[PDB]
RNA sequence: GUGGGAGAGGGUGGUGGAAUUCCCGGAGUAGCGGUGAAAUGCGCAGAUACCGGGAGGAACGCCGAUGGCGAAGGCAGCCACCUGGUCCACCCGUGACGCUGAGGCGCGAAAGCGUGGGGAGCAAACCGGAUUAGAUACCCGGGUAGUCCACGCCCUAAACGAUGCGCGCUAGGUCUCUGGGUCUCCUGGGGGCCGAAGCUAACGCGUUAAGCGCGCCGCCUGGGGAGUACGGCCGCAAGGC
RNA sequence: CUUUCU
């Protein structure tokens, strides 16, 4: 299914343009520096589109990861 | 002129002196190029997602200036020159696109 | 003959043969086994059974340096990987944690023909 | 780019009367502006073909507007060209 | 014109991390690799698997789509500069200034060519292993041109929607991207699917027409010979028209 | 794996 809970839902109004709120951005990455799909980010074309750009600017600065190791398997 | 946001990440192992010295050359250069400082935020040390120059931490600077766009790129060649400056990123300022509001 | 007690267990699976390398708490390999190391020479080398025997021998050889606790790290998908992990889980060693760390490119080198036809 | 200042400065500069935003003159004026800036940009970036088409169209639009002007008021025409500094 | 908008549209410079290859160091042995099986091949001058450092080239995971942009070819890491197109609102200005477009000029995937540079991975040719009755192939191990950059040339294609461009007219339904609105829907632009009328040989098309009309362009006239011969024009050549 | 012709 994948209906655990939209990331957007569990959250307040934040500035999607802010490439430093590592606090919240941290929320749109999976158990890997991978940017969550819309059916998880619960965002929308436009938003989801600016999210991605933000997240990347961060990764570069060094605030967000590019990729994590999976802990299980 | 346009409003930009400069990002700087230096070596988190600089002593009171060296550290404030870098801010010297920086504050200097910013002006030397036409950067009119509209304000600053200095979070300082932060845990990097991944190591930047073996160093697993970083010292972050953040200034929002107003400068002649025709020189932005040079202003950053300059900033990158310093050895303790390990990350530079100039961004065009933008209205904060909210959501979940 | 060093007595390490705790360290890493790297498991390199592939459709062509598994190969386990046990290391110390910071990377330097203590011992290593594989489908080759044990009997099996060609096709069988890959097989999940082999993976088992390799995982064991890898550990047994490790019990020499007095190993006890290990952190497993799996790399790649292939003919018996979870097998190799079960073997270790038994053996003697205590499996503190397991981790999929297979390397993926963010798209760099054109894969040889045999691996193209995708996108 | 072309600042709003740079723009209106031209609109007023050519307008036929206070309020004239789109006379044949004002238009031919503004085009010549964009054209020259662009003609400039391409003196460099000779490989920016995609932008060149744009120019190719701005010109057409202009020479087409002038054709019309000549036909209607030949006076304003000679008047405009000489001014803007077109032809040659 | 004024005010807004989305965007892998184009050009220059900069820069980020993942991975491969190579080199250095550590630790560590007898294999690794590869297949349907194998072998060639690499490894005790110590390979594979593991860690740390370095050099270099090329591409840009997730987001990513059923998505967007462009006239087409095509265009996706991030940043700045330069720059093209397009859409909406207000209805403010000019007052038919419009459409099409033989020839012209320009653009034009890939391969290819010329000079110079670059060269990690991949890889025509080629050098080997295997399979086979044979294997000038498919599979395996290597590998040069090339793939990359620059400047110049080539101009082709299933260059496809196999559907020239513009305008008007003719039920709706549903999903979608972007703008406005009195924003559980209305309205404009764009992408999809199902369908009225109608059209079609049928398949299907159906306000994104292949329907009803008007304007302008290009093209067809049984198959093979043949996109060949001849002539001409273009190209360094290959070759193109 | 391959696996021609009638
Ligand atoms: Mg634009
Ligand atoms: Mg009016
Ligand atoms: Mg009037
Ligand atoms: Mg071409
Ligand atoms: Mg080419
Ligand atoms: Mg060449
Ligand atoms: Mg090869
Ligand atoms: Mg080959
Ligand atoms: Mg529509
Ligand atoms: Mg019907
Ligand atoms: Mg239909
Ligand atoms: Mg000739």
């Amino acid at each position: 299914p994948s209906r655990k809970a939209k990331v957007k839902a569990t959250l307040g109004e934040f500035d999607l343009r802010d490439y430093r709120n590592v606090e919240v951005l941290k929320r749109f990455l999976s158990e890997t520096g991978k940017i969550l799909p819309r059916r998880r980010t619960g965002l929308s074309g436009k938003e989801q589109r600016i999210l991605a750009k933000t997240i990347k600017r961060a990764r570069i600065l060094g605030l967000l990861p590019f990729t994590e190791k999976l802990v299980r398997k | 002129m346009r409003r930009y946001e400069v990002n700087i990440v230096l070596n988190p192992n600089l002593d009171q002196s060296q550290l404030a010295l870098e801010k010297e050359i920086i504050q200097r250069a910013l002006e030397n190029y036409g950067a009119r400082v509209e304000k600053v935020e200095e979070l300082g040390l932060r845990r990097l997602a991944y190591p930047i120059a073996k160093d697993p931490q970083g010292y972050f600077l953040w200034y929002q200036v107003e400068m002649p766009e025709d020189r932005v790129n040079d202003l950053a060649r300059e900033l990158r020159i310093r050895d303790n400056v390990r990350r530079v990123m100039v961004v065009k300022s933008q209205e904060p696109f909210l959501a979940n509001a | 003959k060093r007595q390490v007690a705790s360290g890493r267990a790297y498991i390199h699976a592939s459709y062509n043969n598994t190969i386990v390398t046990i290391t110390d708490p910071d990377g330097n390999p203590i011992t290593w086994s594989s489908g080759g190391v044990i009997g099996y020479k060609g096709s069988r080398k890959g097989t999940p059974y082999a993976a088992q025997l390799a995982a064991l021998d890898a550990a047994k050889k490790a019990m020499a340096y007095g190993m006890q606790s290990v952190d497993v790290i799996v790399r790649g998908t292939g003919a018996g990987r979870e097998q190799a992990i079960r073997a270790l889980q038994a053996s003697g060693l205590q499996v503190k944690s397991i981790v999929d760390d297979t390397p993926v490119p963010h798209n760099g080198c054109r894969p040889k023909k045999k691996f193209r036809k995708a996108s | 780019p072309i600042t709003k200042e740079e723009k209106q400065k031209v609109i007023q500069e050519f307008a036929r009367f206070p309020g004239d935003t789109g006379s044949t003159e004002v238009q031919v004026a503004l085009l010549t502006l964009r054209i020259n800036r662009l003609s400039e940009h391409l003196k460099v970036h000779k490989k920016d073909h995609h932008s060149h088409r744009g120019l190719l169209m701005m010109v057409g639009q202009r020479r087409r507007l002038l054709r019309y002007l000549q036909r209607e008021d030949p006076e304003r025409y000679r008047a405009l060209i000489e001014k803007l500094g077109i032809r040659g």
